[PDB]
């Protein structure tokens, strides 16, 4: 469906996929820095889940930013949850999602 | 009179301006910041549609993204230092209400991001309109940014309320969030104390909407976290509507998780939240009892701070005699313990 | 992150520079943890003759981890 | 190797192993240490009223080291 | 009537045979051992010309490395596991000696590899010689190489005997040594006494050639090194010579390093070391007074440990007589404080 | 005179050294496990000296074992670091010494 780069402080850390079954967040084998989130420790590096992971689907932003992103910009509202991409650069702290 | 930044009183010098030249330094770290914004309202806020009803008032507030090219604000539309929240459209002086909390909870020694009050350019010579500002706390020195995340998604919680059923009940709270936080910050005593004060003062001013988004983590001593500044403190008292909610955005017990029982408080006669409930609260976090005595004490002697912050605030008179009844009435409940 | 005590005395410093760090005064950890101001002075100073017990309390109340190598 | 102290017990029941393991009995330790026998006794069950410098002490001739962490 | 191993006496079941079977399942790990070796004397140890004269009596002693092919004994060329040292030819008994003593280290709790005596095939009807065997120290269980070192090296010490100056001074001591040994061990007091009581022991046998190369440490648990086992424990008493050379193979105390200084016991009337000598040398080491006292009380009491296991040895008499006048001599001095 | 090599539990740890001048003992830039003795820490790396190291002079025998080969070869103590590869499979510990 989707496949989109995560990274933190400027450098790619893992990467997030999307297909059929479910999402898939994977940190790249060669990456031993600090965790993205507490949900998300390092020392796992493969994240399977049907639903995106509550740690992605919180980095979207709500309320009067969620409206005016999305009068303009018609997504899935549901089915694509990847708002993140379109959002990717104005994340809240060190993260960014970027296209591959 | 009072600093539109720290709501401290004006001297004559800066009287005319508004702004004391102290407030100007602590919001912007020079003495000639322009604190009277060089565009209008409608120049960057579109006037958006009203969104079904009975949400969360902040979930109506508009945010601008600001940065400080000398000593005037600019917006920008990708990562700035500072946040612009104007009043929402169906809740005037909203914006108000946030400064005199957050300035209150900045004079009861909590970690607050600096924040004032700002202008925006008029129209045509009408009422002048303020807005919330507030520097970001993902930003260094340098301005460079500090990772943090939210807590809903760090305890991996789908919804800022914990409603993770069909129940609508609510599934996390208060003793649970800290329980989680002890696990992975560092539970020096200074850190519980500030936490529990956090959460008491949130029910003693109104603010029923610290819900999980509205606690964060900061990453900035390498791999161990820290608990973020306080952000999003609004009293919610002058909106009844909203305010007979909830008495607070989460339950305060674990034991209230998902309406499985109630909080003793509830089962006393008085029917809501009681100084019994906050013990249990904090006896939970490991606090002794001789220091959760002597913690109820300090909040009683600091009534005189958040009567004084209020009554010189920018909110107008109805808006205040709200809030200081619901403090004035939950600030004596506290004493309903043992 | 771990810092060998070479003596009792380099304990209590490294714990009362703690302290100082976290803003926490005597008075508070008195009420969390019941010994008295007078001998939580005694600890910060040398702890040689203060109860391991006591030691060990304070150490937790400020973060601290206590751990044994060889 | 490196173990985290989880309560006084903890130490105590640690340093007992480690002295014999070594073959250390007790009466050496009080002519090295100065701590009577029935201290010891005591420090190896539960430490918690038993001053900090013989726990120090008693860990050192052992071949403890004690390490702080945060 | 007494074990070619353990040197305790057999048990009927094991007099004719001259091995007891506790003794041979020690050495070994099996039961099923074959003490006699299948090989002479002259068929592996190659006897060399003239040697030396000046050499300490350890640099004419063979070395014979040995492997255990089915309990038996098979003559290797390339490391092996064990370890034959036959009496040299100048030095007759010399075996049972190294024997004799290394079963008294062990007997009194000091960390000893297994040994014994092994014999000879005879050559013409002669009577049976016997060579001392022990196990090596520098491999584990699966028989795997275990990395070890000497002290000379790790001190940077350029001679056996610290003999580093312009003069022929000895400039390392037991204290500097000691001193340098808790620097790189695990400093416990288990390690200390025994280490003092290594000294004590040497002194008190007769083994004035107790060097920096009879010192080892060894790299078994991680990075930690460990004291190296006691080895080559021989008594000088029965070699007049080579015992009135020197009262022991290094000085006693730092103070004594190039001859600058004389420990407190030369300048008494005995005019040797004496018990105030090994007390400053323990004080050096950290161990209090109280513990000394007793460490001395316990030496007193295990004097009859000496006698006996020198007495039911299989070194010859008149050697044997030699070793307890020295051992009883010193033993006595140990009590002047 | 040669260059030759070292080995510690059976893995290459550097070579020794003899040139015109003195004697250089050379840790391998990649090694970061245990030293073959404390006097050669592994972090220093370089080791030269005028004389051999007392470690390396101390692994060469001395008694009835030395003897044995200054009877049949006898180099007259000529090659320094060339006494122990007579040897360089005898020594004790996991060390050895071997050519190239």
């Amino acid at each position: 469906h989707r496949r989109v780069k995560v990274l933190l402080y400027g450098q790619v850390v893992g990467e997030l996929s999307q297909n059929d079954s479910g999402f898939l967040f994977q940190y790249a084998h060669d990456y031993h820095g600090p965790a993205i989130s507490i949900s998300l420790p390092v020392a796992q590096r493969q994240f399977p889940s049907e639903t995106l992971h509550p740690y992605f689907a919180s980095l979207a932003p709500e309320g009067w930013l969620r409206q005016r992103y999305s009068q303009i910009q018609h997504r899935d509202e549901n089915d694509l949850l990847g708002m993140l991409i379109d959002n990717g650069k104005n994340l809240l702290g060190a993260i960014q999602i970027l296209p591959w | 009179a009072n600093c539109r930044i720290l709501l401290t009183p004006l001297n004559e010098r800066d009287e005319q301006r508004g702004y004391s030249t102290q407030g100007l330094k602590r919001l912007s770290g020079t003495a000639k910041l322009n604190p009277r914004l060089g565009f209008t309202r409608t120049q960057f806020v579109q006037e958006l549609p009203r969104q079904q009803k009975g949400m969360s008032i902040s979930g109506y507030q508009p945010k601008l993204q600001l940065v400080l090219d000398e000593g005037e604000f600019r917006v920008v539309d990708h990562q700035g230092n500072f946040i612009l929240k104007p009043s929402p459209a169906d809740f005037p002086g909203l914006a108000e209400n946030e400064h005199a909390t957050m300035t209150l909870m900045s004079r009861l020694g909590f970690d607050v991001p600096v924040h004032g009050l700002l202008s925006f350019a008029p129209q045509s010579e009408e009422e002048l309109e303020y807005a919330f500002v507030i520097r970001r706390y993902d930003r260094d020195n340098k301005g460079l940014p500090v990772h943090q995340e939210q807590l809903d998604g760090a305890m991996q919680i789908t919804d800022k309320y914990g409603k993770t059923g069909n129940d609508n009940e609510q599934y996390v709270s208060y003793e649970t969030l800290a329980r989680f936080l002890v696990a992975h910050v560092n539970d020096n005593i200074a850190f519980k104390i500030d936490l529990f004060r956090r959460i008491v003062y949130a029910w003693l001013l109104g603010n029923n909407d610290m819900h999980l988004r509205n606690f964060g983590l900061v990453y900035s001593d390498g791999l161990t976290p820290a608990l973020a500044p306080v952000y999003q403190f609004v009293s919610v008292a002058p909106y009844p509507e909203y305010f007979y909610s909830n008495y607070l955005a989460l339950p305060l017990l674990t034991r209230e998780e998902g309406g499985r029982e109630l909080a003793p408080g509830f089962h006393s006669d008085y029917g809501e939240y009681i100084g019994q409930d906050f013990l249990l609260l904090g006896e939970s976090m490991g606090l002794a009892p001789r220091l959760l005595e002597k913690l109820f004490q300090d909040i009683r002697k600091e009534n005189a701070i958040v009567m004084e912050t209020y009554e010189q605030s920018f909110m107008t008179q109805d808006h205040i005699q709200a809030v200081l009844q619901c403090y004035r009435h939950r600030l004596g409940l506290l004493h309903h313990h043992h | 992150p771990l810092l060998t005590i070479e003596t009792p005395r380099h304990l209590g410093e490294q714990l009362n520079a703690r302290r100082k760090e976290l803003g926490i005064d005597l008075y508070t950890l008195e009420l969390q943890t019941g010994i008295s101001t007078s001998t939580l002075k005694r600890l910060f100073k040398d702890p040689e003759q203060v109860k391991f017990g006591s030691v060990f309390a304070v150490a937790n109340v400020l973060g601290v981890k206590l751990c044994i190598g060889e």
